[PDB]
């Protein structure tokens, strides 16, 4: 029982084909335990970062960090090609440390890739 | 420095990032704000200038309430002035709710110097053209009077003037042996040296604008009351003479 | 299930009424001046689905540049009540008022939306027993009158005031002072009338 | 979780403001350890609040609406929270906090004097919000109840010393059912003068 | 990068850190030790995330 | 001294030394590069003329309609850059029946005007909500419509702004059309004399003559719906001269 | 301020009322009673339900018939496409509103009207988004396009069965037998059936609660009619 | 309207620690009961340790960041308060995710001996003296019988080496905290 | 201000010149020299000691908040020279991270660590087209664990290195001559030694004889390694035991 | 002539410490028509005249509803002040969901104040080119409030704003001394007679160019529009 069907209103489009094969019903209640905590770690990990910086050192402290966190995603690789991070990774700390992400499943290789221009306005917010 | 001067992110040939001497003289273009530091306290005093009759009087105040303990006295664009008070204001919530005591004024200019240096970093925003002044007391820090500006770079003082007339009001406030003085011979003077400095043809019609913080407020940010405030600004006139 | 709550609305030729008896649950809130609405459902969500009726009201009279009608009230409630179908509020909702012709109008949601126009509705514990009675009482005949019933409003008020007495061979039957919203054309008239017990 | 009672908080209306009662207890479980708290706050001149349920939760409003209070404070523009405006604001927080899971489990007795009129109120953890001449929130909440509810019936209009006496034979009742030291009970009143609270007062039968 | 060879702390801060993460999901009970600048240390390390610093 | 380039004009979000937006004002002259449309709003309905300005005999005219349905009780009319014309269109239709849905009831010609307006307003600030439109639509609408106030013909420009009118002409002959329906027009007449005013000025502004095939009229009336005018339709209106 | 602005995160730091692993956070979650009404795209245990329906393709048309009366059975779609009503009543009444809504933008987009087959599916994907979370949905969409008649029945769980005979409901065994028809049937005699069958319903049962008449209905090719 | 309370400690314990700490004048003394219980979260103050251990140490590692990071910025010893304050932040949003309860007992200069007792799910409250973990039955009537409100750092240490030798009898790892510093006792 | 690249050279920071030369880095290091100050750092046998100026030129100002001494962390102390707000936000950068490392790896970070991590931030920001570096020069000093006494040198461009005495600022080149002649001599100063050096360098390549209150002298010590900056007592002690001698 | 470089962007400061854009968004501002602002102890009252192109057209809506208790009068780009006026609207609701109590005029002012801030200090922006005046009344009495393009706000006994409002000003100064026990009936001829001094001797005040909305201590925001004007023009003494 999730409650939400923003259904005031659930007039929002998806293309049938791109959509693959959603399953609302089960979208509620992760797979596993882990799940979100692995898919969303370094967004919980730089949440957690900007917020001791917050309450110890004050806004300047993660404003400065987000800003250069932003820069440097900016001057990237298109998104149907792989980039290496490697200014956002020196910024983050993650330049001498090796995680599951790093080792597991590689983004390098995915398996699995879009339309060029497709993931590119998707990016951009074009849908 | 021109060539080099369009950006906050750009340095001149002599290692001089000019958008921020702009943003600093920015502060030089509005009237002058005083802060004192005494024996038992800090007041502040600002040479308003009435812009019309028509302005409800207390409109367009340059002296905040930053915390319970800290005042706020500033210059320099009046919309840079309220966001900065409003950043202040939320360090200082932020600060107690956190860890559940009153900031310390020394870590609060801190925290806002940092803020407006972080401006003067990157091509995306601009350097806040407006400086401003702190000033606290407690009983166990004594008097504290900060002045932060448009570069991020704050010190500790015993008197400062920022604004059109800083020079002139430094002159003046030197003369003062501050640091063996109350509150209200402070307010006094206060009041001397605003009613000094200012130019009475081309600015008009100005308005004191005086606040203090003290033991005499128990370490509380406040007005000056209206019957100090005008035995001071009678004082003030009949010294210019 | 959290008893308590039984609203009467009844829609005549030219007039609304919305009946209900407090017991803690305080109802029959003003919406426009040609609608009211009567929630029974548990207390915080009546409380903040009134809220927000408000505030949809609002918007919509700034972006249309006009109150909204009875009927515009009801789907949109209809719509607001769907938007939780799969976590619902626990609230039966009747709006009663005037539509744009001048006649009466009373509707009852379920709680996932779900609404018709009636000719008089009851709602709640006590609406199951009262309903035959008042039903066959207010007919007096089997036409069908599919939106006013018959009566004029003081007939109408004195039906309401007998079918909570008749109510006394019942379930709780409060005796808290009646409250009673009346929608006619000069506006809107709580009129709370204690039940003497 | 296993489900405990929240410790008893009581408030009557009178003429001329509002009187509060809450015992001091942490909790009826394994947190009776932590004694000697008080539950009830002092929101400003006009707004007081008792609150039974979770230390943790009071611990956090009395934060976040003491610091509300303090940032109107500060801008000394003339407008203070009324007892209604913090009554509807903690019904939207508790509300909002239900729904989006987070709990805030909590139940307060907002109590309050602005423009010569008394409020009283309740909020708890669900969202539901009412205002009553007299509330009881906690352990004997459906032993106080009635008590409180036929002597208003009685009397609907008190005076100071009447509804504190009347507060304190509701606590006494409470104290004389069940065997926990009420040693440990507050008493607050606001008034004209404004939120006043004498500390533990002690009962000694 | 450092030039140093490592700490015991270093590496039961790393497995500590790693197990809390997966939340005991990790089936890694460790019995750690080593020998730095400051001398020996012996750790137990367990799937939830919690250490024991032991001298056996 | 010195004469300087100083250019104001070429982006958005630049005020010129007079508080002047010029990249909404060449919209506004890309809205002269249209055909001229004409709205009449009487009290026996509105009517809406449009020139079609077909390009080649091989050209289907049903294609390229300036005037199309909002929704039975409303018309637009059209002058400008059609790409941005049609999704200001879409916008107006989609909302209709977003209103629809929600009330269950028509919604009113000004509040159709409303919601498209909020989605033209929205230029510039790119970087915010993308998907945004970063420049001025180049399309002026002309909204007519029936509703409970009887009924009512709107004016939208490349600025999301609406005003209500009684007679309006857009497009690229919109001064002269509007020099000629400034005396044309009473407010009491009918609406078969608002269709001839309308036919007669846009005879007169028209590099063409007057065929049933070059021109395009619309009508909505209090009881009737949205009406499209046919060729026979037209055919006899023009033959009425 | 402008540096949290050019960062559009926004993220429960970058703001105001931040004093912990979060705090308030601009209003401890109190909001308002939303930022967009509707006009716009933008625990209650006691849900209605229905009973007894027929639906028939033709020569001449579609034939629904429902058991009698009051409550609704049929939902008017619009001028020319119809649908019945079986589960939960506010599933079956939002979701072909929302599907009417779909119609009438089709219509106002494209300048002709949305086919039976367009509609249904349309109508099938919208609820089959919400499978196995417990929308009650046994609509059955009738109409007359470009092809002729048609008839389908959509399905909260997915179905979508096009079909020359449809019947949902407790007498639907006996409405579907009685159901001895011919692609040509007169109009009057495709009128007898369906009243007929409705009536081998309740020739257990009379006029009462879902009960009365036949609330009987006729999809012509300019639109359905109410028969009786 | 009984404003019904979830426990936090009667959740899953199942066991215990049976930490304490008791202050005296111008110290504490934690005390707990070939493994150590006392986290030194600073130079002059400590933590006791209820709950899941790994929960527990994830929590005093985060405290154990912040607060050294948080002194090096104010330029000050910190006070206890504010290292109870980071406990208290994190043990109460994290309510529901952890299984933590922590006792915080140290010395600070401008208020002394302190012990600011956490309990499960998230509450300071200053204490005389706390106690904790398996030990609300035999521990918490007899200190309550006996604090003297005032020892030295002597007797203090005799009075919390008693209370956990009773929960033994139901080693004695100690811990005096005064300005001097701290002076680590193991009893047995 | 805007947004965009400045065409030219020397104006962007992402521009090479036809000859390889990041030319805003350069003018980064002048920056350095924008206060005019200089600073003195030298390692001995057991000992690190940084010296810098302490110029106030105003009787109004509050004396002991100028400083150019900042303690890292507890036993890391650094002088920055160059931009003051710049030299600040450093500082709070390198606080952050020395306590994220202490979190990460345990044990508290060293100083060649720090001014690693500190010079990885700065060419991070040489890199890119939206940041650019800070006018201002890192010294870095503590007691390692089994090296010694460090003291390390960042820079405005991402580069660091260790030292065995070094300066920064207006006589950056005087005092790195002065200190190559002194170190060529002999290097295992005591403690005093090094501090009468420092002091003599600075003394020497301004022909200033200092003063108390002209001067800031923070140490560390292997004996006692939490950085420490001396009281004005200490530091008059110092010159007058120079100046007797 | 030394200016060009460093007035094409509000992100610049002139070598004189000077944004040169907000002051050109002031200039926006002052291309609006002239509305008035003035009260007195118990009503505040916004009068506004309004352009139609002068035949044909429904004439501007310069003065909108945003509370029951705050109304706002526009001069300036149209676009901006519907933006504000949606914001200040929603923060109008916002107080009334949250607090049951309707939203402070200062406060409303204040967060106005730094929502127009931001654009003057970003990238890729520009300033509101709208000035509002702000009339409300809450528990401290009337208000009028003057808000900026440069993101200033001002408390007004009296404020005209818009094109040719000096004139309209020197009127309110020189009248403003019995402003506070006017009635409204008096008060809102007042500010019709300051509208009428930003006119030229020729053009009169009539019930097509002239819109009026009152708050006040017993009134809700009303707007008076078109025929509703005549009895507040009817007793206005010729120029």
């Amino acid at each position: 029982p999730v409650t939400e069907l923003s259904a005031s209103g659930p007039f929002e489009s998806h293309d049938l084909l791109r959509k693959g094969f959603s399953c609302v019903k089960n979208e509620l209640l992760p797979s596993h335990p882990l799940e979100l905590s692995e898919k969303n770690f370094q967004l919980n990990q730089d949440k957690m970062n900007f917020s001791t910086l917050r309450n110890i050192q004050g806004l300047f402290a993660p404003l400065k960090l987000q800003m250069e966190f932003k820069a440097v995603q900016q001057v990237q690789r298109l998104p149907f090609l792989s980039s290496s991070n490697l200014s956002l990774d020196v910024l983050r700390g993650n330049d001498e440390t090796i995680g599951f992400e790093d080792i597991l499943n590689d983004p390098s290789q995915s398996e699995v890739m879009g339309e060029p221009h497709l993931m590119v306005e998707y990016k951009l917010g074009l849908l | 420095g021109t060539g080099y001067d369009l950006s906050a992110s750009t340095f001149s040939p002599d290692g001089r990032v000019f958008q921020v001497e702009y943003a600093m003289k920015a502060v030089e273009n509005s009237s002058t704000a005083i802060g004192i530091r005494c024996k038992d306290g800090v007041v502040f005093g600002v040479e308003k200038l009435v812009l019309s009759k028509l302005y409800e009087e207390g409109s367009n105040k340059r002296l905040f309430n930053v915390d319970r303990h800290v005042g706020m006295a500033v210059a320099g664009l009046l919309a840079d002035a309220r966001s900065l008070a409003d950043i202040a204001r939320e360090e200082a919530s932020n600060f107690r709710s956190n860890f559940g005591y009153n900031i310390p004024l020394k870590h609060l200019a801190d925290r806002v110097a940092m803020y407006v240096h972080a401006y003067t970093l990157y091509s995306a925003v601009r350097p806040f053209g407006c400086s401003f002044m702190l000033g606290s007391y407690s009983v166990n820090d004594g008097a504290q009077l900060y002045m932060i500006d448009p570069s991020g770079v704050s010190y500790g003082y015993w008197g400062c003037a920022i604004g059109k007339a800083r020079q002139a009001a430094k002159t003046e406030i030197e003369k003062l042996q501050m640091k063996e003085m109350t509150c209200r011979d402070i307010v006094k003077e206060v009041a001397k040296i605003i009613y000094i400095v200012h130019d009475e043809v081309k600015d008009k019609a100005f308005e004191l604008e005086l606040s203090w913080v003290g033991e005499l407020t128990n370490g509380r940010h406040e007005i000056v009351p209206k019957d100090i405030r005008e035995e001071a600004e009678k004082y003030a006139k009949e010294s210019l003479k | 299930v959290f008893n308590g709550g039984t609203i009467l609305a009844i829609a005549g030729e030219d007039f609304a009424i919305v009946a209900s008896d407090t017991r803690d649950s305080p109802k029959c809130y003003k919406l426009t001046d040609k609608t009211v609405i009567g929630c029974s459902g548990f207390h915080g969500d009546c409380l903040t689905l009134t809220k927000i009726i408000e505030a949809r009201l609002k918007m919509y009279k700034h972006s249309n540049n006009k109150a909204m009608t009875t009927g515009a009230i009801a789907a949109m409630l209809s719509t607001i009540l769907y938007s939780r179908r799969f976590f619902p509020y626990y609230v039966y909702n009747i709006i009663g008022g005037l539509d744009e012709e001048g006649k009466g109008a009373v509707y009852s949601f379920d709680p996932v939306g779900s609404y018709q126009r009636d000719s008089f509705k009851a709602g709640g514990s006590a609406s199951a027993m009262l309903q035959p009675l008042l039903d066959n009482q207010v007919g007096f005949k089997n036409m069908q009158n599919v939106e006013h019933v018959p009566l004029s409003l003081d007939r109408a008020m004195r039906l309401v005031k007998d079918v909570f007495i008749s109510a006394a061979e019942r379930d709780v039957y409060t005796g808290d002072a009646l409250r009673i919203c009346i929608v006619t054309k000069e506006g809107i008239r709580e009129e709370t009338v204690s039940l003497r017990k | 979780n296993p489900m405990v009672t929240g410790t008893s908080v009581l408030g009557v209306k009178f003429e001329g403001g509002v009187v509060i009662a809450a015992d001091m207890l942490g909790s009826y479980g394994s947190l009776a350890r932590f004694r000697n708290i008080s539950r009830i706050m002092r929101v400003n001149n006009s707004t007081m609040l008792g609150a039974s349920g979770d230390y943790a939760d009071f611990q956090y409003l009395k934060q976040v609406l003491g610091q509300m209070v303090i940032d109107e404070e500060l801008l000394g523009d003339g407008h203070s929270y009324s007892p209604r405006a913090i009554h509807s604001w903690l019904t939207r927080a508790m509300y909002s906090r239900r729904s989006k899971m987070n709990p805030l489990w909590n139940t307060m007795v907002i109590g309050g004097y602005a423009d010569g009129e008394s409020f009283l109120g309740y909020v708890d953890m669900l969202g539901v919000a009412y205002e009553a001449p007299s509330l009881a929130t906690g352990y004997g909440a459906y032993l106080a109840q009635p008590l409180l509810r036929e002597v208003l019936e009685k009397q609907p209009v008190l005076s100071q010393t009447e509804a504190r006496d009347l507060v304190e034979r509701c606590m006494r009742v409470l104290y004389y059912r069940d065997a926990r030291s009420y040693n440990r009970f507050q008493i607050a009143t606001v008034t004209e003068k404004g939120v006043e609270i004498e500390g533990p007062l002690s009962t000694e039968t | 990068s450092t030039g140093r060879l490592p700490r015991v702390v270093t590496a039961n801060r790393m497995l500590k850190q790693m197990l809390f993460r997966y939340q005991g999901y990790i089936g890694a009970a460790l019995v750690l030790g080593g020998v730095d600048v400051t001398g020996p240390h012996l750790y137990s390390i367990y799937p939830h995330g919690s250490t024991d610093k032991l001298p056996y | 001294m010195f004469l300087t380039r100083s250019e104001y004009d070429r982006g958005v979000n630049t005020f010129s030394p007079e508080g002047r937006l010029f990249q909404v004002e060449y919209a506004i002259e890309a809205i002269k590069l249209g055909s001229t449309a004409i709205g009449i709003q009487t009290s026996e309905g509105v009517c809406l003329a449009v020139e079609k300005r077909i390009t080649s005999p091989l050209m289907e005219p049903s294609s390229i309609e300036k005037i199309v349905e909002i929704d039975a009780h409303i018309g637009c009319a059209m002058s400008g850059l059609i790409a941005d014309a049609k999704t200001l269109i879409d916008k107006a239709r989609v909302e209709t029946q977003n209103h629809w849905f929600t009330y269950n009831e028509t919604m009113t010609v000004e509040s159709v005007t409303q919601a498209v307006s909020n989605l033209a307003l929205q230029f510039g600030e790119e970087d915010a909500d993308p998907g945004a439109m970063s420049r001025p639509f180049g399309v002026a609408l002309l909204f007519g419509g029936v509703d409970e106030k009887g009924p009512q013909l709107f004016h939208m420009d490349p600025s999301g702004t609406f005003v209500q009118c009684d007679a309006r002409a857009i497009g690229s002959a919109s001064e002269g059309a509007q020099s000629s329906l400034q005396e044309v027009y009473h407010k009491s007449m009918t609406l078969k004399e608002a269709i001839k005013s309308s036919l007669i000025i846009l005879k007169q502004v028209m590099e063409e003559k007057l065929n049933a095939t070059n021109i395009e009229l619309a009508t909505v009336q209090p009881g009737q719906n949205f009406h499209m005018f046919t060729k026979e339709e037209l055919e006899e209106v023009i033959k009425d001269i | 301020m402008a540096l949290a602005s050019v960062l559009e995160r926004p993220l429960p730091v970058n703001q105001r009322g931040f004093f912990g692993l979060g705090g308030r956070a601009d209003l401890l979650d109190l909001g308002p009673g939303s930022l967009s009404d509707g006009l716009s795209l933008a625990p209650g245990i006691e849900m209605l339900h229905g009973t007894t329906t027929l639906a028939f393709k033709f020569r001449h048309g579609v034939i629904v018939a429902a058991d009698s009366r009051t409550v609704k059975k049929v939902i008017e779609i619009n001028p020319y496409l119809l649908g019945t009503m079986a589960g939960g009543a506010a599933d079956c009444s939002f979701w072909e509103r929302l599907l009417a809504r779909q119609c009438r933008i089709y219509e106002l987009r494209n300048k002709e009207r949305i086919s039976v087959a367009a509609a249904s599916k349309l109508l099938a994907n919208m609820v089959y988004q919400y499978k196995g979370m417990g929308l009650s949905m046994g609509t059955m969409i009738c109409g007359w396009d470009k092809r002729g008649p048609g008839l389908y029945y959509v399905d909260s769980e997915g179905n979508r069965i096009s079909g020359a005979t449809f019947s949902v409901g407790s007498g639907s065994v006996y409405a579907y037998g009685v159901m001895d028809r011919g692609y040509s049937y007169d109009l009057e005699v495709e009128q007898a059936y369906d009243l007929a069958r409705r009536a081998i319903y309740q020739a257990t049962y009379r006029d009462a609660y879902s009960g009365g008449a036949v609330n009987l209905y006729h999809v012509r090719e300019d639109g359905w009619i109410r028969v009786s | 309207p009984e404003a019904f309370t979830p426990d936090w400690e009667s959740r899953e314990v199942s066991t215990g620690t049976t930490i304490m700490a008791v202050q005296f004048d111008g110290g504490v003394v934690l005390g707990a009961d070939v493994t150590d219980k006392l986290t030194p979260i600073h130079d002059r103050i400590f933590c006791c340790r209820s709950g899941s251990a790994a929960d527990t140490q994830a929590v005093a590692d985060a405290v154990t960041y912040q607060l050294g990071f948080h002194s090096i910025e104010l330029n000050e010893p910190p006070l206890v308060h504010t290292a109870a304050s980071l406990f208290k932040e994190m043990c109460y949003r994290y309510r529901e995710d952890l299984m933590a309860g922590i006792i915080i007992a140290g010395w600070d200069p401008q208020e002394g001996g302190q012990v600011y007792s956490v309990p499960m799910g998230g509450m300071m409250v200053r204490q005389s003296f706390a106690i904790g973990g398996s030990g609300s039955s035999y521990i918490y009537g007899y200190v309550d019988a006996t604090y003297r409100e005032g020892m030295t750092k002597e007797e203090c240490l005799q009075f919390t080496a008693n209370a956990l030798a009773l929960a033994m009898e139901r080693v004695i790892r100690l811990a005096a905290i005064a300005e001097s510093g701290v002076e680590r006792q193991v009893l047995l | 201000m805007s947004r965009g690249s400045s065409a030219g050279f020397d104006r962007h920071i992402t521009i090479f010149s036809p000859e390889g030369r990041l030319y805003q880095v350069e003018y980064a290091f002048k920056a350095i020299n924008q206060g005019g100050l200089t600073s003195v750092a030298v390692r001995g046998k057991d000992c690190a000691v940084i010296v810098t100026q302490k110029k106030v030129p105003d009787k109004l100002l509050d004396s002991s908040t100028v400083t150019h001494l900042f303690k890292i962390t507890e036993n890391i102390g650094c002088v920055m020279t160059g931009m003051t707000a710049d030299s600040r936000s450093q500082v709070q950068r390198a606080r952050y991270e020395a306590a994220n490392w202490k979190y990460k790896y345990g044990y508290e970070i060293p100083v060649d660590m720090l001014c690693k991590r500190i010079a990885d931030i700065s060419q991070v920001y040489t890199q890119n087209a939206e940041m650019r570096p800070l006018g201002c020069c890192m010294i870095l000093i503590g007691i390692d664990e089994e090296q010694g006494p460090q003291v390390y040198k960042c820079d405005p461009a991402g580069y660091y290195c260790g030292f065995k005495a070094t300066a920064a600022g207006v006589k950056q080149t005087e005092s790195t001559s002065f200190l190559e002649k002194k170190v060529k001599k002999k290097f295992d100063w005591t403690f005093e030694q090094t501090v009468e050096t420092a002091i003599t360098c600075l003394s020497t390549v301004l022909s200033i004889d200092f003063k108390p209150s002209e001067i800031e002298v923070g140490v560390v010590t292997v004996e006692n390694p939490k950085f420490r900056i001396l009281t004005e007592a200490e530091i008059d002690a110092h010159l007058v035991a120079l100046a007797e001698r | 002539m030394f200016r060009n470089q460093y007035d094409n962007d509000v992100t610049v400061w002139s070598p004189q410490g000077r944004i040169h854009q907000i002051e050109y968004a002031m200039e926006a501002v002052k291309q609006g028509s002239a509305t008035v602002g003035l009260k007195s102890k118990t009503h505040a009252v916004l009068v506004a005249l309004k352009r139609a192109q002068s035949e044909l057209a429904a004439h501007q809506k310069k003065i909108l509803h945003v509370d029951n208790h705050i109304g706002i009068s526009i001069a300036g780009l149209t676009a901006d002040a519907r933006l504000l006026c949606n914001f200040m609207r929603q923060e109008c609701l916002d107080s009334r969901f949250v607090f049951d109590r309707p939203l402070p005029v200062s406060r409303l002012v204040s967060l106005i104040g730094s929502k127009t801030q931001i654009p003057t200090q970003r990238y890729g922006r520009r300033p509101y080119g709208v000035g509002l005046l702000i009339a409300g009344y809450d528990d401290m009495g009337p208000h009028i409030f003057q808000t900026c393009p440069s993101a200033n706000y001002f408390d007004c006994r009296a404020m005209s704003i818009g094109a040719r409002s000096q004139s309209a000003r020197t009127y309110l100064e020189r009248h403003m001394s019995e402003f506070m026990e006017c009635n409204l009936n008096e008060l809102v001829k007042h500010g019709l007679r300051a509208l009428r001094e930003t006119l030229p001797a020729e053009q009169d005040l009539t019930t097509k160019n002239v819109s009026i909305g009152i708050v006040g201590k017993d009134l809700e925001f009303t707007i008076y529009d078109d025929d509703d004007v005549s009895p507040f023009l009817e007793g206005l003494e010729e120029r």
